[PDB]
Order: structure tokens, then C-alpha cells, then sequence
């Protein structure tokens, strides 16, 4: 509605029995392979990310906000917990650090 | 010539896979809307007869 | 051929074939006149809405 | 061709002005397209026509 | 083809000329409202070979590769059930170039959610991308984890229900 992309702002230019909108949008760029994971299990519990996803490099796991790539150590602060390891599909075996 | 839809990109899907971004483009683009017309007013009787 | 309108010297020159000439809606808008071989515009009296 | 969405309103209403003008230049299916010609030439009975 | 007429007709003027004017003006139109509606993407995505989605069935909605008009089921019963001067212009964008151009859009909402709508498209399994929107109506991802199955055969149930009820109905 306001332009190709995610939508930062716009500012409006006056025309000919008209009116421009100049729309300022935010593009992902320069995007990178990683192996992702619904859920991490940690001493039987299920961890899922609060706002963000699980991302792997390869050997360690990280979790980061999904339009920009921040890896950061998978806690307790930043996930939840709810029920085991049995259920979810594709969960992990990774650590989860108490701060 | 028949025209081409656009270039084929066959995303790399797999369910286990995901792509993130690592850095980004503030892209700014124009929207030309026009707002009024004109303002035409025709005397009918002066247009019919003078 | 009858008509109202301002009469004003004009800068157009005629070829001695023609004696009157028309506009887009074919009004005379100039014309020679048939004892002094000269040529006049004739732009219209003002019409305005009151 | 950057700011065509205006210009195309400009010369649709500038052209339907102008074919509105050419209009006045049609006699349809009269003895002339000039009101003065026919007030000058004929009598009121076929004038009306 | 009678001169008479039409020399009959030059009395009017440009009538003619403003007609076929406006049914030229409607007609290219129809062709702009056919490349907002559909041509939203410059990228023709495909679907991978492999179907495995968690569970999701799209074969109602993915084009028949049985089908020479390469249209989906759903699409294939939508066009069967739809039925002096004069001229008809065809479309710009014939049939399979609009089922090819919804073909691309379902690949991308597929394989790469809303991301290939806001600038490159980036890959993501399925069952997260349902996740993602989950959470943007709201509800936790675990909910959709959980109970991956369950909505996976709720969604298949649905789209079976779609095709039966546009069958069904006339
Ligand atoms: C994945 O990321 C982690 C952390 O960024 C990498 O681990 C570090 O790697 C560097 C380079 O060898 C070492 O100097 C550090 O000591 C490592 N840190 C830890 C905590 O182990 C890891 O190498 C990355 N893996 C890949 C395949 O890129
Ligand atoms: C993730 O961890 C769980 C628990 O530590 C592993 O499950 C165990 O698997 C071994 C061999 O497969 C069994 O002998 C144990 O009885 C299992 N324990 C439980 C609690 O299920 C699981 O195999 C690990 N997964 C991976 C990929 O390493
Ligand atoms: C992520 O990985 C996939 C495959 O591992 C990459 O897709 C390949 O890209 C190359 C170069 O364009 C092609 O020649 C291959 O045919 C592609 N393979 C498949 C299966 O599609 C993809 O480019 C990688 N993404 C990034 C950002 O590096
Ligand atoms: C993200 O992208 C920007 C460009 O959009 C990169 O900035 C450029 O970096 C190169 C190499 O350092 C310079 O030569 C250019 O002059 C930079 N351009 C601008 C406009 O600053 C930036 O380095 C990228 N960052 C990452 C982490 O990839
Ligand atoms: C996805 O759905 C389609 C149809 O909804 C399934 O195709 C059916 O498969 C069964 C068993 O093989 C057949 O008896 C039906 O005749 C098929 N229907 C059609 C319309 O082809 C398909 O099996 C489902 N799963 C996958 C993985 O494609
Ligand atoms: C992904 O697919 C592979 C087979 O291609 C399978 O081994 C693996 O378990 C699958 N993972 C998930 C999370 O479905
Ligand atoms: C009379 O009309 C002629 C044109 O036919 C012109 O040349 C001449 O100057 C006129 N004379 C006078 C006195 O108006």
C-alpha cells in the first residue's frame, strides 16, 4: 500500500493536479543459508523462540529476530517453555544457558 | 515475440532450511496519484446559440 | 456576414484569394475589409458568470 | 514518462474541450454550422428548421 | 458500405471518433486491471519437486502437471463451470500466462511466506511459516507445534470442502 517492501515512512510532494508520494520502505538484502530448528530440547522441556527463530552455522546453535541476522546465545530469557520433547516435529538437542 | 511472465527463481525449499537477512536496502520509491481536474464550466445556452 | 466581436488591426497578411478567416470552431476570427484592403482580428466581447 | 498518470488527465480534459469546440463546426444535417449564416439567409419558417 | 451514409454521417462531426475513443480507453483498461490484479511479481517461483510441507496437501491448488492447460483442479472446475462492426479484442494475458502468473504467487506464498512480496524471497519450512502467523494473529507458536497434525488435516478437510462446494454448487 505504501510502497515495495516493509514500510518505514513516506513523505508526500505536491504535483500538478496531483500529489507524489516519495514511500520509504525497508529491503532485506544479502540474505544467508541457515539450518533452523521449530524447537530446541533441553533436559526434557521444549523451548520455543519468545519473538525470534532458531538459526544454525553449521555446529552451534543461535537464535536471532527473522528480518535481520543477529545470532545470539539461546537462554532462558529470550525462549518459553511449554511441554516436552515428544511432541514437536523436528525438535533439536542443544543447550539452553541459565544467565 | 510472446511475452516473458519473468525470469524463473526456483526457491531453494527445504524443510529444514531457512534464509536470513544480513543486511538491507532504505529503498525509496515515487507513487503518482492525481487528485483534481480542471475545473471546466460550459454556459449551454452560450455554447447551443451564442 | 454578421457578428459581434472586438475589431482589433491585425499582424496576419492574407493572399488575395482569401477574405475572411476561421478558428477552430469556424467563427471568423479575422477578416479583410471590402473597401480598405486590410486586415482585422476579431476576438469576441467578454463573457464572464456572474 | 515519469509523471504520465497526470499528464494523461491533462490531455483527456484538453481533448474533450477540443472535440467539444470541433462540435460547434458541424451542421448536422443543416444548411450550415453558423446560426448568423441561417439568420442572415433564410425566413423565420424554415430558420426554425 | 453505403457511401451515402456515411457521407450522411460526416454531418455530426467526431462522434464516431469519441466512441471508438472510449471502447479503445475500455478496453486497454481491461488490460491494466489484468497487470494490477495478476502481475504483481516479476519473478516466476516454482514449487520443488519434493511436496513435503508438514502434512499440508496444496495438489488442489498447485497446478496439474497431467493438464495441458497447466491449471489446478480448483481452477480447471472453475473455468468449466464458468459459460455488423462489432469486434471482440482478445486479452493481453491469455489463460495459462494468468494460471502461470498464479502459479508464481502460490509458489512464493509457499516456499517463502510473505518475504517474496517485500523484496527477495527467502526460503522457510512450512510449518514455521504457519507459525509466524500464528503469532501475528496472536497465538503462540507452540499451539501450532503441538497441534501440527491436527491443522494440517483441518486445512486438507477445508480445501477438499472448497472443491466439493464449488462442484457442488451452481
Ligand atoms: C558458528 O558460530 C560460532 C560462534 O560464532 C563459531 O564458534 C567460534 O568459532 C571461532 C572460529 O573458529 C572460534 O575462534 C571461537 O572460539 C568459536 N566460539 C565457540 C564458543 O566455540 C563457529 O565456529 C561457527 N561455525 C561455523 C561452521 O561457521
Ligand atoms: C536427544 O536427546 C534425547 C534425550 O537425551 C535422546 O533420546 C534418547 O535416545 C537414546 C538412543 O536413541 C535412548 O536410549 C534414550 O532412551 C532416549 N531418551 C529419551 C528421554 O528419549 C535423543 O536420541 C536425542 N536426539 C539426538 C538427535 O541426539
Ligand atoms: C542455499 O542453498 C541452496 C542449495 O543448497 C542454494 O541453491 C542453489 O543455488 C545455486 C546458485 O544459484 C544453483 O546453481 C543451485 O541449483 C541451487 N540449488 C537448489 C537446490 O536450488 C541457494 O543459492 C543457497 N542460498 C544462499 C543465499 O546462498
Ligand atoms: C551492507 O550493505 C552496505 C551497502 O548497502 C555496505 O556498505 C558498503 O560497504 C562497502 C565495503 O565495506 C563499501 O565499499 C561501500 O562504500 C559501502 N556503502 C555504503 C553506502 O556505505 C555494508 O558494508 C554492508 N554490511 C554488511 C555487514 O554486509
Ligand atoms: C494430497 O491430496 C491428493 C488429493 O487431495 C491426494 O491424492 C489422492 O491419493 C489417493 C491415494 O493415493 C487416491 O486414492 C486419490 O485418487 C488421489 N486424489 C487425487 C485427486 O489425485 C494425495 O495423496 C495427497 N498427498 C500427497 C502427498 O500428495
Ligand atoms: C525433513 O526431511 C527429511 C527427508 O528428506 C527427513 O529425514 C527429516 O526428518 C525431515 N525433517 C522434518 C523436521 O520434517
Ligand atoms: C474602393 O474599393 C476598392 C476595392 O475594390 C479600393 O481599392 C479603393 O481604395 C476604394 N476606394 C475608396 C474611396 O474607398
Amino acid at each position: 500500500f505504501c510502497g515495495k517492501g516493509y514500510h518505514l515512512m513516506s513523505f508526500p510532494q505536491s504535483a500538478p493536479h496531483g500529489v507524489v508520494f516519495l514511500h520509504v520502505t525497508y529491503v532485506p538484502a544479502q540474505e544467508k543459508n541457515f539450518t533452523t530448528a521449530p524447537a530446541i530440547c533441553h533436559d526434557g522441556k521444549a523451548h520455543f523462540p519468545r519473538e525470534g527463530v532458531f538459526v544454525s552455522n553449521g555446529t552451534h546453535w543461535f537464535v536471532t529476530q527473522r528480518n535481520f541476522y543477529e545470532p545470539q546465545i539461546i537462554t532462558t530469557d529470550n525462549t518459553f517453555v511449554s511441554g516436552n520433547c515428544d511432541v514437536v516435529i523436528g525438535i533439536v538437542n542443544n543447550t539452553v544457558y541459565d544467565p | 515475440y510472446t511475452m516473458s511472465l519473468g525470469a524463473e527463481n526456483s526457491v531453494a525449499y527445504s524443510n529444514n532450511s531457512i534464509a536470513i537477512p544480513t543486511n538491507f536496502t532504505i529503498s525509496v520509491t515515487t507513487e503518482i496519484l492525481p487528485v483534481s481536474m480542471t475545473k471546466t464550466s460550459v454556459d449551454c445556452t452560450m455554447y447551443i446559440c451564442g | 456576414l454578421t457578428g459581434t466581436g472586438v475589431l482589433t488591426e491585425s499582424n496576419k497578411k492574407f493572399l488575395p484569394f482569401q477574405q475572411f478567416g476561421r478558428d477552430i470552431a469556424d467563427t471568423t476570427d479575422a477578416v479583410r475589409d471590402p473597401q480598405t484592403l486590410e486586415i482585422l482580428d476579431i476576438t469576441p466581447c467578454s463573457f464572464g458568470g456572474v | 514518462s515519469a509523471l504520465g498518470k497526470l499528464q494523461d488527465v491533462v490531455n483527456q480534459n484538453a481533448q474533450a474541450l477540443n472535440t467539444l469546440v470541433k462540435q460547434l463546426s458541424s451542421n448536422f444535417g443543416a444548411i450550415s454550422s453558423v446560426l448568423n449564416d441561417i439568420l442572415s439567409r433564410l425566413d423565420p419558417p424554415e430558420a426554425e428548421v | 458500405d453505403s457511401t451515402e451514409c456515411s457521407n450522411l454521417l460526416l454531418q455530426y462531426g467526431s462522434f464516431c471518433t469519441q466512441l471508438n475513443r472510449a471502447l479503445t480507453g475500455i478496453a486497454v483498461e481491461q488490460d491494466k486491471n489484468t497487470q494490477e490484479v495478476f502481475a504483481q511479481v516479476k519473478q516466476i517461483y516454482k514449487t520443488p519437486p519434493i511436496k513435503d510441507f508438514g502434512g499440508f496437501n496444496f495438489s488442489q491448488i498447485l497446478p496439474d502437471p497431467s493438464k495441458p492447460s497447466k491449471r489446478s483442479p480448483i481452477e480447471d472446475l472453475l473455468f468449466n463451470k464458468v459459460t455488423n462492426g462489432l469486434t471482440v479484442l482478445p486479452p493481453l494475458l491469455t489463460d495459462e500466462m494468468i494460471a502461470q502468473y498464479t502459479s508464481a504467487l502460490l509458489a512464493g506464498t509457499i516456499t517463502s511466506g510473505w518475504t517474496f512480496g517485500a523484496g527477495p524471497a527467502l526460503q522457510i519450512p512450512f510449518p514455521m511459516q504457519m507459525a509466524y502467523r500464528f503469532n501475528g494473529i496472536g497465538v503462540t507458536q507452540n499451539v501450532l507445534y503441538e497441534n501440527q497434525k491436527l491443522i494440517a488435516n483441518q486445512f486438507n478437510s477445508a480445501i477438499g470442502k472448497i472443491q466439493d462446494s464449488l462442484s457442488s454448487t451452481p
